[PDB]
């Protein structure tokens, strides 16, 4: 599934922000508008036993050019809450469910 | 951020005179602005805004870790005044503005400029290159004293645009009673169980990571009593200046 970082009107949001995927399916986050952006998974809001360092960017890492992508495949089932560290207060947050 | 005010507030100054960043940026901290006493028509001048704060302060970042603060500001100029173009900006002034990108609050509002978030260690004082208008080429601009308003913020805000609180604010108890259990979570954060003996009701208040608790198990808490410390070290402030668009004669 492809998720845009920043809407086509410059809105600070993941498009889509809430979606479901099968285990092993890849999620391609691509820089679209309002960058720099990054994708960080909430360590306290993912399925138990999952290492957030294996599926997220570092809070200090950033995608600062249009078209830059970060790909990740989730296998454990459950809900995963993620966010953009610099725009988390903007409401640039999302949640993916692996079913 | 300056984009949250631009996205849902058509004008940044409210009828009370308060700038809309104070709706989410709740701590008050001083902001300063130095502007030349008078300027001539069609001349570039600099509006320097100061957003000072102790630089050894570390705020709670959106993931619980502590880090440095970022600065942002909104400059409200009179109609006719706008950001000076690049060909009119001197080289002694281009190194002063670093490499900041001043954006218009909205494409129709060319007299309201916003900048940030930018790192506070580098931009505690920002220089806005403004071009003074010309009354001979603008019939609504006159040689008069004009008000200039500025809003300066440093640190993460407390409320998001949907009304949700961030982890950079105080977490209050949603019910009075006695704390029967405090579950310290694996990756940080807490789960506090309050037994409201007066209403025979059990409520669980969840606290995010990056915040330390001020309560112990078996302690009696009142409704809205602060259960954690206030982790906000930033704040928003506003100031105003008066500029005289001067006639080149007398
Ligand atoms: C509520 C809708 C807000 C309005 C209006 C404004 N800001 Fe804001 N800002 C808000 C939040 C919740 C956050 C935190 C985002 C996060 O998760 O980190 C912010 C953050 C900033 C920052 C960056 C702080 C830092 O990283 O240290 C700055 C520089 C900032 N905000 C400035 C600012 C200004 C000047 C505004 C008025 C135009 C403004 N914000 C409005 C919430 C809200
Ligand atoms: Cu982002």
């Amino acid at each position: 599934i492809d998720v845009l970082l920043g809407a086509d009107d410059g809105s600070l949001a993941f498009v889509p922000s809430e979606f479901s995927i099968s285990p092993g399916e890849k999620i391609v986050f691509k820089n679209n508008a309002g960058f720099p952006h990054n994708i960080v998974f909430d360590e306290d809001s993912i399925p138990s036993g999952v290492d957030a360092s294996k599926i997220s960017m570092s809070e200090e890492d950033l995608l600062n050019a249009k078209g830059e992508t970060f790909e990740v495949a989730l296998s454990n089932k459950g809900e995963y809450s993620f966010y953009c560290s610099p725009h988390q207060g903007a409401g640039m947050v999302g949640k993916v469910t692996v079913n | 951020y300056p984009i949250f005010a631009q996205q849902n507030y058509e004008n940044p100054r409210e009828a009370t005179g308060r700038i809309v960043c104070a709706n989410c940026h709740l701590a008050s901290k001083p902001v300063d602005i130095e502007v030349p006493q008078a300027v001539l028509p069609d001349t570039v001048f600099e509006a320097v805004v100061k957003i000072p704060y102790d630089m050894q302060l570390k705020q709670v970042l959106a993931n619980g870790k502590k880090g440095a603060l970022n600065v942002g500001a909104v400059l409200i100029l009179p109609e006719g005044f706008e950001l000076a173009p690049p060909d009119r900006i001197s080289p002694e002034m281009k190194e002063k503005i670093g490499n900041l990108s001043f954006q218009n609050y909205r494409p129709n509002k060319k007299n309201i400029l916003v900048i940030g978030p930018v790192p506070g260690q580098k931009y505690s004082e920002i220089t806005f290159p403004i071009l003074a208008p010309d009354p001979a080429t603008n019939k609504d601009v006159h040689f008069l004293k004009y008000p200039i308003y500025v809003g300066g913020n440093r640190g993460r805000g407390q409320i998001y645009p949907d009304g949700s609180k961030s982890n950079n604010t105080v977490y209050n108890a949603t019910a009075g009673g006695i704390i029967s259990k405090i579950l310290r979570k694996e990756k940080g954060g807490y789960e506090i169980t309050i037994v409201d003996a007066s209403n025979e009701r059990q409520v669980i208040d969840i606290i995010p990571r990056g915040l330390e608790l001020l309560v112990s198990e078996g302690e009696s808490i009142k409704l809205d009593q602060p259960l954690t410390s206030n982790p906000n070290v930033g704040g928003f402030g506003q100031g105003d200046a008066e500029i005289v668009l001067q006639d080149p004669l007398r």
